[PDB]
């Protein structure tokens, strides 16, 4: 995908995390542990959900037509009943598997997108305290007990603290 | 000794294949189907009126074959002509059989009102054992068959004006005899003629003698023909012999009624979307079940399936066997 995250500089997807589509593992003193993040998950589902309702959406109803089978050989009229039929069906069929492709092709990016978005905002909380291995995960440089792990993870985790403790074991 | 802290996304055991811009086949954590591909094999008698012709043609209703009078004066949305009706009454042609079948179809009624006209000098009520009513001979229950009366078969020249404020459809008939000897006997006149007419349009029909193959009895046939009549106008009728006079009109409507052919059973459900193959959903944007539907269809497309990605791709870990 355009991101590059998904397929790309997260090697691969977890089977685990089945309580939702993107989140959190981490290594500290205390352990390992795994948790979903709510809101990727849901800005990610949100968009699928917008575009299937778009796709479903119900718009023709038809009643009296033209015939379309025909038991006896007739000729001109008959030969344009027939091809404006396999017109109109060649178009449809052909916006059909232009809209799959189109669809398709932006939900891979869209879903690479969130995974992205996720990353750049956790980057981001962790200002000087952590390093990028380039893999999806961040080296911290302090001591963070499941406190701290979970104050990363609900948006609550101050930076400050942890600064002097971090950037010494950045630099030294 | 610090921590570690890994972002990702999740992955599926069983993932299923999507086609996008750049990849004609692709894995993704899950998708949803947007094409129909299958019917209940049933026609859904909910939420259109469905009449199912059994034996009978919406023609042969129209015109009054005696094995269709159970369909006088009815309705549909949907009229189903099945495979397995046949004609029983006097052999006929219709010169464009498609297209009144076409414009009664959309009409959606059989309506007929029967009308007072003075056929003088002539026999009327015409029957045949080609088209048995009962016991005895008969005839189209909407048609009226005039022969001579006496020895002699007059000018016939009759009006009936459209007084309504509604289109009055008029179903009328030329016979062709197989013989002269025939066309003497029934009409005096060597030869027939029937002109009916409105203030706009006129048609003008000459019999012609001869057999045609045996059918039913006869060699001889009737040809159907039609006549609208608009509020305001009149029609005439004009005839010197060979006249298989309308003995009334059927009203005209305008709606969303058609007709199908299909062999389908009807059964008690609901369901939008009809095809010849029975009923099938309409959740779906796109169906291959029948290019032929009535009601709220998906589109059809010759694509049997495509798949809309409803997940992100799926990456399984890198396996070692
Ligand atoms: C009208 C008349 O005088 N008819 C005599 C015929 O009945 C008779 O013999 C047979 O006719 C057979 C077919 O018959 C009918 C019919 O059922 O179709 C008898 C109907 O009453 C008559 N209807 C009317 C309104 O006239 C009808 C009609 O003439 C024709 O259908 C016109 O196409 O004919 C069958 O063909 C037999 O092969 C035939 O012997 C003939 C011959 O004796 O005499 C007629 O006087
Ligand atoms: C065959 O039947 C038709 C239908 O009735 C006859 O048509 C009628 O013919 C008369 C003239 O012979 C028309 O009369 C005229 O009417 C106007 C009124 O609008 C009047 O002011 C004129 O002075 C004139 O008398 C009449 O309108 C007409 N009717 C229709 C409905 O067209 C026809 O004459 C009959 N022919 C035979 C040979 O029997
Ligand atoms: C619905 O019915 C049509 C026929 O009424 C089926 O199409 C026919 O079947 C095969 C192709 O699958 C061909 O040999 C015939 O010539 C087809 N006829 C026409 C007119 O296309 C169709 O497959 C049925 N579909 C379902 C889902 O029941
Ligand atoms: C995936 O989509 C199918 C329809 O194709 C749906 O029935 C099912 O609930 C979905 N499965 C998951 C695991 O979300
Ligand atoms: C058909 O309907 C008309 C009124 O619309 C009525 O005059 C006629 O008697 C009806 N015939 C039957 C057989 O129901």
């Amino acid at each position: 995908g355009l991101f590059g995250a998904i397929a790309g500089f997260i090697e691969n997807g977890w089977e685990g995390m089945i309580d939702g589509w993107y989140g959190f593992r981490h290594q500290n003193s205390e352990g390992t542990g795994q948790a979903a993040d709510l809101k990727s998950t849901q800005a990610a589902i949100d968009q699928i959900n917008g575009k299937l309702n778009r796709v479903i959406e119900k718009t023709n109803e038809k009643f009296h037509q033209i015939e379309k089978e025909f038991s006896e050989v007739e000729g001109r009229i008959q030969d344009l009943e027939k091809y404006v039929e396999d017109t109109k069906i060649d178009l449809w069929s052909y916006n059909a598997e232009l809209l799959v492709a189109l669809e398709n092709q932006h939900t891979i990016d869209l879903t690479d997108s969130e995974m992205n978005k996720l990353f750049e905002k956790t980057g981001r909380q962790l200002r000087e305290n952590a390093e990028d291995m380039g893999n999806g995960c961040f080296k911290i440089y302090h001591k963070c007990d499941n406190a701290c792990i979970e104050s990363i993870r609900n948006g609550t985790y101050d930076h400050d603290v942890y600064r002097d403790e971090a950037l010494n074991n950045r630099f030294q | 000794p610090g921590a570690t802290l890994c972002l990702g996304h999740h992955a599926v055991p069983n993932g299923t294949l999507v086609k996008t811009i750049t990849d004609d086949q692709i894995e993704v954590t899950n998708a949803t189907e947007l094409v129909q591909s299958s019917s209940t094999g049933k026609i859904c008698n909910n939420p259109h009126r469905i009449l199912d012709g059994i034996d009978c043609t919406l023609i042969d209703a129209l015109l009054g074959d005696p094995h269709c009078d159970v369909f006088q004066n009815e309705t549909w949305d949907l009229f189903v002509e099945r495979s397995k009706a046949f004609s029983n009454c006097y052999p006929y042609d219709v010169p464009d059989y498609a297209s009144l079948r076409s414009l009664v179809a959309s009409s959606g009624t059989l309506e007929f009102i029967t009308e007072g006209f003075t056929w003088t000098g002539v026999t009327q009520n015409g029957g045949s054992n080609a088209c048995k009513r009962g016991p005895g001979s008969g005839f189209f229950s909407r048609l009226n068959w005039l022969t001579k009366s006496g020895s002699t078969y007059p000018v016939l020249n009759v009006t009936m004006p459209n007084n309504d404020n509604f289109d009055k459809l008029y179903i009328w008939g030329v016979h062709h005899p197989s013989t002269n000897q025939e066309q003497t006997s029934l009409y005096v006149q060597a030869s027939g003629r029937v002109t009916v007419s409105t203030r706009r349009s006129q048609q003008t029909i000459i019999p012609n003698i001869g057999s045609r193959p045996w059918v039913r009895l006869s060699s001889s046939r009737i040809s159907i023909y039609w006549t609208i009549v608009k509020p305001g106008d009149v029609l005439v009728i004009n005839s010197n012999g060979n006249l298989i006079a309308p003995r009334g009109y059927f009203k005209m409507r305008t709606g969303k009624s058609s007709i199908m052919r299909s062999d389908a059973p009807i059964d008690t459900c609901i369901s939008e979307c009809i095809t010849p193959n029975g009923s099938i959903p309409n959740d779906k944007p796109f169906q291959n079940v029948n290019k032929i539907t009535y009601g709220a269809c998906p589109k059809y497309v010759k694509q049997n399936t495509l798949k809309l990605a409803t997940g992100m791709r799926n990456v399984p870990e890198k396996q070692t066997r």
